[PDB]
């Protein structure tokens, strides 16, 4: 068990103390429902479990995995929380969107072909970014894992041009691979002296049906932590809080303020909670203010985040030529983004908050993206646009916040 | 449990124009009765105990049309939540704003504000409560169709709908409209899902009364790429494996449901109506409490309201309503048409297929066919009107002036056709392709180097060509886009000037390309194809020479051993014009 407590003036990324918590290690690959049994064969197949619910949003929402990586009746110093995206295209949207997203990327690779899944996985780590490569496909004859293996580094050769210095060709390779990855991937830089703001990515109800009067648990939000450090007690500010239109036009957003009731992870969490990891959090928070995912996209802050709820926001339109990595054998005008029209859906991922907005204006260098629900980051954080080509989101393009319209009730 | 409901008063297309731009579209009467009070009746009998109306577009006069109305009344079992906002333009956004109000419990219907019907969905709701419980809340929506033949006058060409479902379980698998298309596509992975049962129904007339789950506003929450109906369905049926939701259907044999989209639907709607389809929904019953609408039944479906005063030799053989007040002339012939109350019609006329609103004034010798007045209207004599005519909101038309076919007069200029008054008159090769569209693409829109190195490492990344092959590739691109300015100038000076620029703004990317010494032995082996290809701007080779030493493209010492690397190449490198620069090079160097 951990000995943790809320004693603390100054922690660290790689404190032994937390032992919950310390580093991201995402991964993008050419998996097709293949990274989750990966992840699951490194840290566990039922380890992660708090508080399930109805899949709501399966492709737009990542999926964090912590691993607790032993070394010598063990000993713990440090800890990776697998980030299994479903699309590659999400997580790609997500960690080029701004700063201390993706630390450690993890190309999971395919030892049977040299496919264009793989081609589009080594262009979205491209666009990404310290890369590790692994070759999944386990169980194969000598001469033909070496043709592979041969074929793989042809291609990491070119790979090596951009970031392709990563070499990796069941439980034995895995267990290499997760030493490989506490030798190589180092502490990243932390911010931790910051306010905590806590993006939510998946709310959950801890009421359970027919529950008692007095034995009532609400609010049970998670998401992850950008910088800083939230302690229990501590007075959350959701900056997006409860939008409400029932002044019969623009839409008011009224924030609510929540006492940290508790910071529950996958396992007994302390009081103390650090970024780089799927935290969650337990206020005191009303069950109908946050159902089943209904407060996602919520900047919980701590000391009143300056970022307020934007309901327009002028962004710079930059948008790709073709797509990054996306080519078939036919590519029949399939890898080409189209222009910026009027009225159309984007999915802007600012961060951790992906957001659909509307171009309701744009002249030849700013599109003026009026957004569908009231988003808070920044006012001059990188904000990337989406696009679903084929029942896929997929990016499009990138631009820095140029101007917008903020709206703070109470 | 209760019945909610949504009732979206705005359908947000573009149609009933420039009548839309009076009246919003349900406001506007079949047979002297709006569109909203015929879609709250229907959702009276069927048994709704509560809607939410939704009103966009014109929304107080919708507010003030129904507040005097029967179902805001405190005596109505129907309660109603007039909720308008002026932020919301499609149905998508209707359904996220009632997720985020959190207005449904669960099993609510979702219908526009111009939906005609008269069907008890009670059976339908029943096989939808009967799957939920079976499924695990899995199925969420159940369309409503209704049998009919495709060659009905009811269902047009516009909004004809072909699905493919199961006969079996009656879930939906496939749906598409026929908005000009001859052949028809449907997929396979339908027949291996379900080898039980499957077949494909053109026979059903879509009324758009898909009761619904709130995991549609759920989806509606999550995709805003979602806009309608169709959209959502579209969706979801070729996502199967992710984000499941089965669509079922029900299908009504005896009762009647369609709703209104052209003149075309709004004439077979209102004939239908006129003809008791939609019976008990039938103008004489008087479903709106209202003095000012209630009728007798005559023969031949003749519906005669209060103080009409006929005048002798006036017929009246089939489908014909009359308003309150509507005071009729002598001689005139009217069959299959509604007229408004209040209006007043002149001498010897004919009128057939016509719909009359309120407040009209038609003169003599006026002979009308198959068109629509709205109100307040005033036409002269000596007129004879055609088909497919809209007259819309006193629109006055002069004597000797008949319309053609095609005709639609209003008050807006741009909107009609015309504004009247008291006068009528007035394998390598393709990603060198690509990497030359990416660098004109570049160059025209001012692309950074940064977005231009990203572009160049993702085609290097598709095409999956070797490094020096890219880099060979991007220099016989950078030596073509310079030849692409002048097209047989043959000379030297237009290449030359528009290389330097090119190699000057392009620099960054050259360097990320061509960086060991490796790939800069083979730019300049390929400057060297390039100045063999391109021989008349030959006397440009060596200013390309001292152009890639000056922007560090190519060191010194790769020059060095290019030029001491003999042959033809060897021939053209052994000119005045290459040893001058050379020497100059040996001279600036050290």
């Amino acid at each position: 068990l951990t000995t943790l407590d809320v004693t603390k003036l100054t922690p660290l990324s790689h404190e032994v103390i937390s032992r919950q918590a310390t580093i991201n290690i995402g991964t993008i690959g050419h998996v097709a429902h293949g990274k989750s049994t990966v992840v699951k064969a490194i840290s566990g197949v039922h380890t992660v479990r708090f508080k399930n619910e109805l899949e709501r949003n399966i492709t737009i929402k990542l999926g964090y995995a912590n691993a607790k990586i032993y070394k010598l009746n063990f000993k713990l110093v440090r800890h990776v929380s697998f980030v299994d995206c479903p699309g590659h295209d999400i997580l790609m949207a997500t960690m080029l969107n701004g700063a201390a997203v993706m630390d450690a990327a993890l190309l999971l690779i395919a030892g049977n072909e040299s496919c264009p899944q793989p081609q589009t996985s080594e262009h979205l780590a491209a666009i990404e970014i310290h890369i590790l490569i692994l070759q999944n496909k386990i169980d194969l004859v000598k001469e033909s894992q070496a043709k592979e293996q041969y074929e793989q580094i042809l291609a990491f050769v070119q790979g090596t041009v951009a970031e392709g210095a990563p070499i990796i060709p069941l439980k034995y390779n895995i267990e290499v691979v997760c030493e490989y990855i506490v030798k190589k991937i180092p502490v990243p830089p932390r911010d931790f002296t910051s306010e905590p703001r806590l993006i939510v990515i998946r709310s959950f109800d801890v009421n359970k049906p027919g529950c008692e009067v007095d034995d009532l648990k609400g609010g049970v939000a998670g998401g992850s932590i950008l910088k800083g450090v939230l302690k229990v007690g501590q007075e959350i500010e959701v900056r997006p809080g409860i939008v409400s239109k029932d002044s019969e036009g623009k839409l008011m957003c009224k924030p609510i303020f929540s006492k940290i009731v508790s910071l529950f992870a996958e396992h007994n969490d302390l009081q103390y909670a650090a970024p780089g990891g799927l935290i969650g959090v337990g206020t005191k928070i009303d069950p109908t203010l946050c159902r089943a995912d209904r407060m996602v996209g919520q900047v919980l802050g701590a000391v009143g985040a300056l970022p307020e709820i934007f309901t327009e926001l002028e962004i710079s339109y930059f948008l790709l030529r073709r797509l990054l990595g996306v080519r078939t054998e036919g590519d029949k005008k399939a890898a080409k983004v189209q222009k910026l029209s009027k009225n159309e859906v984007l999915m802007v991922n600012i961060g951790s908050l992906s957001t659909g907005g509307r171009v309701s204006a744009v002249k030849a260098d700013l599109g003026k993206i009026v957004l569908t629900n009231p988003v808070c980051t920044e006012v001059g954080e990188k904000i990337a646009l989406s696009r679903r080509v084929e029942k896929h989101w997929r990016l499009i393009g990138w631009g820095q916040i140029r101007r917008g319209v903020t709206i703070k009730p109470t | 449990p209760p019945l909610q409901a949504v009732l979206v008063a705005d359908s947000f297309d573009r149609r009933f124009f420039p009548i839309s731009k009076d009246q919003p579209r349900v406001l506007l009467p079949l047979a002297n009765v709006a569109l909203i009070d015929y879609t709250l009746e229907f959702l009276t009998a069927t048994g709704v105990q509560e809607t939410f109306v939704f009103c966009c577009w014109k929304a107080a006069q919708i507010k003030e049309h129904l507040l005097k109305s029967k179902w805001c009344r405190p005596t109505s079992l129907n309660v109603v939540r007039i909720i308008t906002s002026e932020l919301y333009r499609s149905l998508g956004d209707v359904l996220r704003d009632v997720d985020a109000k959190a207005l449904v419990r669960s099993d609510f219907l979702l219908v526009y504000g111009d939906v005609i019907s008269n069907i008890n969905i009670t059976r339908a709701l029943e096989e939808h409560r009967l799957r939920r419980k079976l499924e695990k809340n899995v199925s969420v929506m159940t369309m409503i169709f209704k049998e009919s033949s495709p060659s009905h006058p009811t269902r047009c060409h516009e909004d004809n709908v072909v699905v493919a479902v199961d006969s079996t379980t009656n879930r939906v698998l496939h749906f598409q409209k026929t908005q000009g298309l001859r052949r028809f596509a449907f997929p396979l992975s339908l027949f291996q899902g379900s080898s039980d049962g499957v077949e494909v129904r053109y026979d059903l007339l879509d009324c758009h009364i898909s009761i619904c789950s709130p995991q549609v506003a759920q989806l509606f929450t999550d995709n805003f790429d979602y806009q309608t109906r169709d959209d959502f369905v579209r969706g979801l049926l070729v996502n199967e494996e992710i984000l499941g939701n089965q669509i079922h259907m029900h299908v009504t044999a005896k009762e009647y449901g369609a709703r209104v989209s052209n003149l075309h639907m709004y004439s077979a709607v209102c004939a239908d109506v006129i003809r008791r389809w939609v019976y008990p929904l039938t103008p004489e019953a008087n479903f709106t409490d209202s003095t000012t609408q209630s009728c007798t039944h005559s023969r031949h479906n003749i519906y005669r309201g209060p103080e009409v005063s006929l005048g002798h030799g006036s017929i009246l053989e089939e489908n014909v309503l009359l308003g309150s007040g509507t005071v009729i002339g002598s001689n005139c012939f009217i069959t299959n048409s509604v007229i408004g109350p209040g209006c007043h019609i002149g001498d010897n006329v004919v009128l057939d297929q016509t719909y009359l609103w309120q407040g009209v004034r038609v003169a003599a010798g006026a002979q009308i066919h198959q068109s629509l007045l709205c109100d307040n209207a005033e036409v002269k004599e000596r007129v004879t009107l055609k088909p497919r005519s809209v007259l819309t909101s006193q629109v006055v038309v002069g004597p000797n002036i008949t319309l053609p076919e095609g005709s639609v007069i209003s008050l807006h200029p741009p909107d009609a056709e015309e504004d009247e008054d008291d006068g009528e008159f007035s394998d390598i090769k393709v990603f060198q392709n690509e990497v030359l569209g990416t660098l004109q693409r570049g160059k025209e829109e001012n692309i950074s180097c940064d977005n231009l190195v990203l572009e160049i490492n993702s085609l290097k990344y598709a095409y999956n060509i070797s490094l020096k092959e890219v880099m060979q590739v991007l220099s016989h691109v950078v030596l073509e886009f310079p030849l692409q300015q002048m097209d047989s100038p043959l000379d030297s000076s237009r290449y030359c000037a528009l290389l330097l620029p090119l190699l000057k703004a392009w620099s960054p990317v050259f360097r990320n390309y061509i960086k060991r010494a490796a790939d800069h032995l083979e730019a300049l082996a390929a400057i060297e194809d390039f100045f063999l290809e391109h021989e008349a701007l030959g006397i440009s080779m060596a200013k390309v020479l001292m152009a890639f030493y000056q922007l560090e493209i190519l060191a010194e010492e790769t020059i060095l051993s290019w030029f001491s690397q003999r042959d033809k190449g060897q021939q053209l490198r052994k000119n005045q014009q290459l040893q001058r620069f050379i020497q100059w090079l040996k001279e600036a160097e050290e």
